Formats: C-alpha cells, sequence, structure tokens
C-alpha cells in the first residue's frame, strides 16, 4: 500500500 | 488439492501455497507459488459455464489477453482446465501477481500529484495500444487497474471489450459509464473509454467517485449536476429524441467549475479532466491527444508508446452463441496450454 518512488518503475526508468 | 474458503483449487502440483485475495460472482482470485518457474503468480478460478453471459465474457477476456502484448496490460501466463470437455467445470487463469489495485489503494491512500500524473500516463499508454487494435475496453474503473509498489500499472478485466464500430451487455456500475450510453449509444466508440479515464482521474484527485449514481436516471443527474445542462446541439445529436424529452423535464443547472471540486488539483490535470469529461462524445479528447496534453509532457514519448500490429478481430460473434458452443470454444481456445497439443 505505501508507494515507493516513481523512479522504481522500469517504464519510468527509461525516462533517464 | 488445496481448498481456499471451502472451494477446490485444482492447480497442483505446479502451483502451491494458494492464499485468497478476492472474489467475484463466478470467480475467485488467489496468490500462489509457481514451482516450475519459481515465481509468485495470481490464479483466478472462473466457473462460468452455467450462464451464457459468463461464458462469453470469459472467452473475450481470454482471446484479447492472449492477443495483446503490452507493458500496461495484464497478460495470461497459463490456463489450467480438465483434459476433456465433460470434466471441464472451471478454468484457472494464471497471471502475474500484482500487489494491489487502484480501488483498494485509494481507500487508504491520498495520492500525490506525481503518482496521479504517472498512473494516468500508464493507463493512457495501455489504452493507446488497446485503441490502436480497434478494441474498446468498456469497463475502465479503479478496481480494474492493477498496481505494484514500484508504481507499475496494468489494465485488466476485458470481459466486456469489443471491436469499435460506429455504429453498424451491461454492468455492475454505471459510475464510470459515459452519458451517451444512458441516451443514444451502445458504447461502440472509443470515446467511452476516455470518459471512464476522466472519471478515474477525478477519483485519484479526490479519493471519491465523481458520479456515484444509484440507478439509471440518478447517474445522469449526478453527471449533469457537474457538467451542467447540455447545449441544444449536444442534445439532438441524439439517436433518441424520446429520452430527450426526459432531459427537457429537468431544471437548468449550471456547469460547476472544476476548481470548486478539487481546489488543490494541478491546473493542467483539471484542464485534461475537462477535456476527458465532455458531455458530447464527438468533442471528447482522443487517446493520442490526451497523451500529448501538457499534463503528461514529462512521460510523453511516442517512440516508447507501442501500438498494436493489426486490428484485433473476433471472427465469431460471441454475444449470440449458446453457452454450449461457447464452452466448446473455451475448450479449444485453452488447448495451447495443454501438454501434447498440435
Ligand atoms: N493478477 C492479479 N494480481 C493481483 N490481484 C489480482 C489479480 N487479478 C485480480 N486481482 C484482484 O482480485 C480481486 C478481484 O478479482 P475479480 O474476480 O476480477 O473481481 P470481479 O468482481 O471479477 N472484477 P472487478 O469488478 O474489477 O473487481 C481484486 O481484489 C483484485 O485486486
Amino acid at each position: 500500500p505505501q508507494l515507493k518512488p516513481i523512479e522504481a518503475s522500469i517504464l519510468a526508468a527509461r525516462r533517464v | 488439492p488445496e481448498m481456499v474458503r471451502g472451494q477446490v483449487f485444482d492447480v497442483g502440483p505446479r502451483y502451491t501455497n494458494l492464499s485468497y485475495i478476492g472474489e467475484g460472482a463466478y470467480g475467485m482470485v488467489c496468490s500462489a507459488y509457481d514451482n516450475v518457474n519459481k515465481v509468485r503468480v495470481a490464479i483466478k478460478k472462473i466457473s462460468p459455464f452455467e450462464h451464457q453471459t459468463y461464458c462469453q465474457r470469459t472467452l473475450r477476456e481470454i482471446k484479447i489477453l492472449l492477443a495483446f502484448r503490452h507493458e500496461n496490460i495484464i497478460g495470461i501466463n497459463d490456463i489450467i482446465r480438465a483434459p476433456t470437455i465433460e470434466q471441464m467445470k472451471d478454468v484457472y487463469i494464471v497471471q502475474d501477481l500484482m500487489e494491489t489495485d487502484l480501488y483498494k489503494l485509494l481507500k487508504t491512500q491520498h495520492l500525490s500529484n506525481d503518482h496521479i500524473c504517472y498512473f494516468l500516463y500508464q493507463i493512457l499508454r495501455g489504452l493507446k495500444y488497446i485503441h490502436s487494435a480497434n478494441v474498446l475496453h468498456r469497463d475502465l474503473k479503479p478496481s480494474n487497474l492493477l498496481l505494484n509498489t514500484t508504481c507499475d500499472l496494468k489494465i485488466c478485466d476485458f470481459g466486456l471489450a469489443r471491436v469499435a464500430d460506429p455504429d453498424h451487455e451491461y454492468v455492475a456500475t454505471r459510475w464510470y459509464r459515459a452519458p451517451e450510453i444512458m441516451l443514444n449509444s451502445k458504447g461502440y466508440t472509443k470515446s467511452i473509454d476516455i470518459w471512464s479515464v476522466g472519471c478515474i482521474l477525478a477519483e485519484m484527485l479526490s479519493n471519491r467517485p465523481i458520479f456515484p449514481g444509484k440507478h439509471y436516471l440518478d447517474q445522469l443527474n449526478h453527471i449533469l449536476g457537474i457538467l451542467g445542462s447540455p447545449s441544444q446541439e449536444d442534445l439532438n445529436c441524439i439517436i433518441n429524441l424520446k429520452a430527450r424529452n426526459y432531459l427537457l423535464s429537468l431544471p437548468h443547472k449550471n456547469k460547476v467549475p472544476w476548481n470548486r471540486l478539487f481546489p488543490n488539483a494541478d491546473s493542467k490535470a483539471l484542464d485534461l479532466l475537462d477535456k476527458m469529461l465532455t458531455f458530447n462524445p464527438h468533442k471528447r479528447i482522443e487517446v493520442e491527444q490526451a497523451l500529448a496534453h501538457p499534463y503528461l509532457a514529462q512521460y510523453y514519448d511516442p517512440s516508447d508508446e507501442p501500438i498494436a500490429e493489426a486490428p484485433f478481430k473476433f471472427d465469431m460473434e460471441l454475444d449470440d452463441l449458446p453457452k454450449e458452443k461457447l464452452k466448446e470454444l473455451i475448450f479449444e481456445e485453452t488447448a495451447r496450454f495443454q501438454p501434447g497439443y498440435r
């Protein structure tokens, strides 16, 4: 339930 | 076999350690351990063979999920069922295990604007792929958006999906149904998914469904209470001037500006919300347009936003086959997961 940062996602990852 | 809340879950010896997650009318969902691949999975027991509608729903979901390959769409890892048609009384769908859904999350968690923005990009990204195959999901809602703590989002539950056709059944909730469905539309247009998405966005912004009607007319009354009474052109774009009379019977109401609801929302989210929840489906923002909205600029990337290879096609009309036929189709459709299939 408590969310980790967006930066964890691999989709979000390929945004850097 | 293992028994979960009194029911047989005949998925061993490959799948073990089943733990109940949730329930619907003809299906139960458990977490499990795949000993062959050594991963945690989710298993859905579905027992739809008593009713035509369940059968057809199950076949749609199967065919579509097996046809789609997308990061933001749940897949089907495996399907277990008996070796003869006479023995097949249930079907087990093995999927990737997700941690929660948007519905269960919004219960206990205020989202931050960052999460909202990124979840919405993900939905629309999955939706673009869906719409590009010419498929309508038609039942988008928070409980159909699966999530992880890593913040990955997958769209699931395509039991009501169909091929778009403007213009030559129904549902648990009307809460996410586009107004045109109560009036003049079968919901064979891509604009109906967009409306659902707007409803979803509104719910992340405030943690409550924006249009929680209790029945057909009430649903409309909720929608119009925010969107205001429609313009004469939005009217009589109707394919029904005899429920239009019903519309006329209602007092004029004004459009409650989106900043009065959601006072703290980001102006760009509210603006995209306005464009997704427009009464007239024809004036409603499309999937590519929405992705390109300034609210989603950080994640917007056409080159990493996959599109279907071809339109999907059913080939048989499912709505119109008897459950016996549908059971047979279900059997043949799942044979590819059986040992020794050719
Ligand atoms: N692959 C999965 N991983 C984790 N949870 C899942 C998965 N699939 C379904 N669920 C959950 O199982 C529960 C409901 O499953 P489901 O049988 O689809 O309910 P329903 O009445 O059929 N559809 P819905 O109206 O969207 O809840 C929910 O708690 C979901 O979060």
